[PDB]
């Protein structure tokens, strides 16, 4: 065994009864001394090491020659003068391990933490020197970090795409779900994830053309899509993800939740498609009154009233479709509906919940597009059109195909430098470059999307690791008034900073002048209400940063409104899974699993403790599993309301608590403006 | 799997 | 049980030692009187009729537009004046349960035979009253018969394609794999079998943009695929179906194979995707001499010579691939692999087997392509060229794609009207129409080739009927004899068909300057060796027709040489699966597989015997897997000699026979010239 | 399944 995995393991050896913990920090120091040392590739001088990596076909050229070479030396200098050091060993493995550059063998270390960085701010600033400074000491202090496809990919030859997620719109036609099996392998061979929105297609046994009873319904095309993403599985790196999202009234919801059941037939069972269910606050209200509800046969509703199930809102049309004889429909019990969904999540953690109305309540785009689905991860929430692919040698009507651009704000890290208003500029700014230089193929809608909404995610991570590390519990009254502050915070200068590039581009999103954010609307609750920390310990916390007040966000209102906004959507929370452990920081906004994660690589097992556990703040980093649920939705309600998009929020649930707990928290999310739940992991 | 526990009203209700 | 079935079965019961065959005609006849008649839709007159169909969507007012009501009462009347009378009971049961059109409530019968066969004429002579006539007495004497698609839906509203056999060639990239699968989705759509030549795709452990062990090989696309065709099932009425052809050189041959294992797991097994292998004869030589063969990457020798492995002739490319250090490939054992397809074919009678240079050394088309696989049925060899579909908003690279056009003469009827020509020629003129009638949309490739190519399949069935009821055995050398100068005078009349209607529209198929026909040589063999019958007993058959002989092959020769050819291929002997039995005949130029067939219809069994079954010829109707197999690869050897496409040949096996007496049979095949092998049916 | 027997090289002559 290697010495600084002997090391880490040492850590859970208990001397006078405490963890050892600081054993960590020399399993680091073995780790760098030992194997990153010996394995990293050194040359003369900087000059060597980009031409060697830019002739291999490890770089792409073109980013490089913004620079002259004098300028990219100045970058590496500034990223290599912080002196950064890995405190935790499983940081560096992870980082030297998933993200860090390697030779074509994989035999030795190309790129090392500051050579990443380096890259990755020369990749951003596009040309410009001092902002490429900038985003190498954002990412080296490790105020930010961009998602995994952009830290990892971004300016290398052989990289995939910058973009982590994919939202694709189904047509009711063979021609449109061809093209959304198509673009499916076309965005997982590119690496990204692919959630696709079944709402729109027919039921089973539906007519295609005047013969009845002919259609396979979503699940069919379910089957064919987890084909797809099967065979299209990053070249047999990583499993092909895919998500399916059906609304809660389509008349198949049950044989879509029939896709995840552990007793499901073959023909039936679909295993690499996660299953997302969009629950409207019609369908609510029902189980509620235990009235029994009526699911759609969409294709039905479609020739009746020429739109979609899913393209009006079922809580003024749903007593229209149940009254109109020309529309079929099932019964169905709403209360056992949503008994099957709290088993279905018990037993695999399936479906993704999407309360619709909650997302559309505050969706400043509905004008564009209700959200009618989510991302793979449960947090995208984004206006989409659906596409009409036609025939062969027919122009297509193209739509608008959701995709944004993932980066986190590592809190403790962010408000440790005081500076929120400069890493969320920044964090935009990088954002917005991903989107411009993002450019699909294969994906029409998806170019179409990225062109006009310009839509970028702007997550944070390290809630738990901060108010944990500053003696504040997740679930206390002080932590969610932190993260009110915070986010509204977030959420102030990341439309500043829209705002501002609006202004010099001179170019606002698609349809900006019918969102909320030109009405004025968006910006009602932060120009009457007042979201300072209401604790004297988060206002101590809080100390040294301007907190912007109701006259500061009228003043941001009437800029917006002379400037208009470049993004349509910024600010979504991420799960953020493995790129945390290199910013050694907690996953997302979700509280720890646990304390010290034991993990197995090859054949031998590793400890990671959490970001700054320790003695004086071991009750402090207490584990989700032991969490009230209903505490963790308050908080996660309060971080919503100053997030645009969705957050992925995973239910941490005890094996002793019923399908009937599940039901209930999912009902108070739903009650306290939830607009997603990601997993119910069962501990 | 969990325990099946139907759902008794008022549990739609905080 | 009703009377009619009663009378069928009466059938078995025997008499005085004797099959009471004739009460099979009573069965008609109460079939008629209990049934047809009382479930027939009667109107007063015939304009009441088409009125009636035509404004319920039953049929298409186009090609009714085209005559004055006269000439289609006319048409129809012509078409009653036969007095036509099916003379099995299974004949009209087949009909009016499969071809007769029935309302939208099923339960009532619109269209008599002559109905059926009225419209189908006037369908096919697209104005001409008299040329509609003389299509009504061709079908009437049931001379020729219009394959199941377009018999079935000829001026039918509610219809698929009248074409069903499509062969699709997929390109080696994502992009061309998922436009093969939404063809294949749009051709079954259409209700259409297709077949997919999967040689060029990259076998399994191949580079994908430089990364290796990438690529899923065959056997993903072929899940793929197989998905693809349970999903498109001609909207839940029958299984779709389709076929994937590989050659026998490509490396995943075994994996390939291996998907019609029955030890298979459910990743690997494919179940409704059919199975070819494309046999060269360079694999022959190597399994006769027992040398070691080579299975070769696909995508290194693209890399390495710039053209597919199934582009070239591996006659003279092996050598070359075995010693070219950058050409990837796997030793193998010939023989072995040999043993495995008889094994398989034993088990599941897959995979069809296509002798590549058996095809391509009669092939009048080389110089377009050479024949790289088969259709569904084994049947259909033309030349095709693979199509480049880029990705979005680039225009893509369309080839050829085959759909040739089915019909089928009835040997029987037509010897027996001494009316060879006349129905070759209108079978001909039919098939032309019915090419240039077909516009499929969503199959580009598909669409160009039958514009160019303008390829036709013009079959034969009761081959083994009429040589029983002439009192000759299907294995003796008069049959073949007498298949030899039949098919080589409905060789002659397509050809002279053909040219007939190049001189007449002034335009040839595509690229036919350098084909076989242009250059002569196609006529080679017709004008050295006389065709006319060996046999005094054949010569008599033949009695009241002109035999062409050498001096009118070679007036025949120069007729093409001053006036070309219309269509690419003119004739292919399909299997002729239900319209054999409306026809009263045997199935294709097979030998009967029974005497007397029991089938289970509903709950109650009925017993077709073969046509003109009785005490006398019951010896010469033998079964054919009592038949020597050597034999019947003989007569369908000299039949294949004139038929420029293939024949669906299936053996027909005993049990107590080896997977050594398969591999013989194969051999023997090959060596005799057989194009294809379809089924190995085990009784 | 069926018997199996190799193939002999006079099986690949006739
Ligand atoms: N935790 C760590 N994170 C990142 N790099 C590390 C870490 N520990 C060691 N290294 C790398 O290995 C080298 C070993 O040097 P070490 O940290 O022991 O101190 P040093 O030789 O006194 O110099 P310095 O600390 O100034 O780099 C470091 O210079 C650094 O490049
Ligand atoms: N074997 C058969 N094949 C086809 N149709 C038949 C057959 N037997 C009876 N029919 C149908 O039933 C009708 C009655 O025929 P039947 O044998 O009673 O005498 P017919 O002289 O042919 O009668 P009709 O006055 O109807 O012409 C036929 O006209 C025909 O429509
Ligand atoms: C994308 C993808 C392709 N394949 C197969 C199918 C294709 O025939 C082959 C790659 O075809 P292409 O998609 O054309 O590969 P490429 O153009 O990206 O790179 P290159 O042309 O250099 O190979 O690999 C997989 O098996 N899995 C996959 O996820
Ligand atoms: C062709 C086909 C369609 N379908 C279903 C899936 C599609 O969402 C739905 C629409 O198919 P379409 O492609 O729209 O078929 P169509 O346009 O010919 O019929 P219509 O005019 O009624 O739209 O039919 C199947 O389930 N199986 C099939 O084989
Ligand atoms: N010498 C060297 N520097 C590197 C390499 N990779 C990254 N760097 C960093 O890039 C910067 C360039 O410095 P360098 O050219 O070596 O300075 P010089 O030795 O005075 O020429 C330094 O701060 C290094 O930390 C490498 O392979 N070799
Ligand atoms: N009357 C009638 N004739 C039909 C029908 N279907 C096909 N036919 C045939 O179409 C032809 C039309 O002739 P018809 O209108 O009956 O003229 P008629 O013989 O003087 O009474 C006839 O020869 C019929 O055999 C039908 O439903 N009604
Ligand atoms: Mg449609
Ligand atoms: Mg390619």
């Amino acid at each position: 065994v290697p010495k600084w995995i002997q090391l880490n393991n040492e850590i859970m050896i208990q001397k006078d009864g405490k963890f050892q913990f600081d054993k960590d920090k020399e399993a680091v120091h073995s780790y760098f001394v030992d194997y990153i040392n010996q394995n990293t590739v050194f040359f003369h001088n900087l000059k060597e090491k980009l031409d060697y990596l830019v002739e291999n076909q490890y770089y792409e050229e073109e980013f490089l020659s913004l620079y002259s070479f004098e300028d990219i030396k100045e970058v590496f200098k500034t990223a290599y003068a912080k002196k950064f050091r890995f405190p935790s060993f499983m940081s560096a493995f992870k980082f030297y391990n998933d993200y860090a550059l390697k030779t074509n063998d994989k035999k030795k270390i190309l790129e090392r933490y500051e050579d990443r960085i380096s890259i990755v701010a020369l990749f951003f600033a596009n040309g410009d020197t001092e902002k490429a400074k900038e985003y190498v000491n954002l990412m080296i202090n490790q105020e930010y970090q961009p998602s995994t496809p952009t830290f990892l990919n971004a300016g290398r030859k052989r990289r995939g795409e910058l973009v982590s997620c994919f939202l694709l719109e189904v047509n009711d036609s063979l021609n449109d779900i061809s093209r959304a099996i198509d673009i499916s392998m076309q965005l997982s061979k590119l690496g990204g994830g692919v959630s696709l929105n079944l709402s729109k297609l027919r039921a089973k046994g539906e007519a295609i053309k005047d013969v009845e009873n002919a259609t396979k319904g979503v699940v069919g095309v379910m089957k064919l899509l987890d084909n797809a993403f099967r065979y299209a599985d990053q070249m047999g790196q990583r499993q092909g993800s895919g998500a399916a999202y059906l609304n809660i009234f389509h008349r198949d919801i049950n044989d879509f939740l029939d896709t995840k059941k552990i007793s499901a037939d073959e023909d039936v069972r679909v295993k690499t498609l996660s299953i997302g269910v969009v629950i409207p606050d019609k369908f609510v209200e029902l189980a509620r009154e235990d009235k029994a509800a009526y699911v759609f046969y969409p294709h039905t509703i479609y020739k009746e009233y020429g739109q979609h199930m899913d393209e009006m809102d079922m809580n003024e049309m749903y007593d229209k479709f149940v009254d109109n004889p020309r529309v079929k429909k099932e019964k169905i019990n709403p209360r056992k509906l949503l008994e099957k969904l709290a088993m279905l999540r018990s037993e695999s953690g399936y479906p993704y919940i999407m309360f619709q109305d909650n997302v559309n309540k505050v969706h400043a785009n509905n004008h564009i597009s209700k959200v009618k689905f989510s991302n793979l991860c449960s947090e995208v929430l984004q206006a989409s059109q659906v596409s009409s692919y036609t025939d062969y040698d027919e122009e297509d009507e193209i739509g608008l195909d959701i995709s944004c651009n993932l980066g986190s704000l590592n809190i403790l890290n962010v408000m440790e430098h005081k500076s929120i208003e400069k890493t969320v500029k920044l964090a935009t700014d990088s954002l917005t470059h991903v989107s411009e230089t993002t450019d699909i193929r294969n994906a029409p809608a998806v170019r179409r999307a990225n062109k006009a909404m310009k839509s970028i995610g702007l997550g944070a991570m390290n809630l738990h690791g901060y108010l944990a590390q500053n003696g504040i519990a997740y679930e206390s009254p002080e932590a969610r008034d932190f993260a009110n502050t915070f986010f509204m915070m977030v959420n102030f200068y990341s439309i500043q900073r829209s705002a501002e590039i609006a202004k010099e581009k001179g170019e606002t999103f698609d349809q900006y002048e019918g969102s909320t954010y030109a009405t004025g609307e968006y910006f009602d609750k932060y120009v009457s209400t007042d979201f300072s920390p209401k604790y004297e310990k988060i206002a101590n916390l809080f100390e040294g940063m301007h907190i912007p007040t109701t006259e500061d966000w009228k003043k941001l209102k009437a800029f917006v409104a002379e400037h208009g906004m470049y993004h349509s959507y910024r600010l979504c929370i991420a799960p953020t899974g493995s790129i945390s452990y290199v910013q050694s920081s907690t996953a997302s906004v979700m509280p720890i699993m646990e304390r010290i994660e034991e993990r197995t690589y090859g054949n031998s097992k590793t400890y990671y403790p959490m970001p700054g556990l320790a003695s004086n703040n071991w009750f402090f980093y207490k584990e989700a599993y032991d969490m009230d649920m209903f505490k963790v939705v308050d908080m996660i309600a309060t971080i919503q309301q100053h997030i645009d998009q969705g957050i992925s929020f995973t239910l941490f649930l005890k094996d002793t608590m019923t399908t009937r707990d599940l039901n209930r928290i999912d009902l108070y999310a739903h009650h306290r403006g939830i607009k997603t739940i990601y997993y119910a992991r069962t501990k | 799997k969990a325990t099946v526990e139907p759902l008794k009203d008022d549990d739609f209700y905080f």
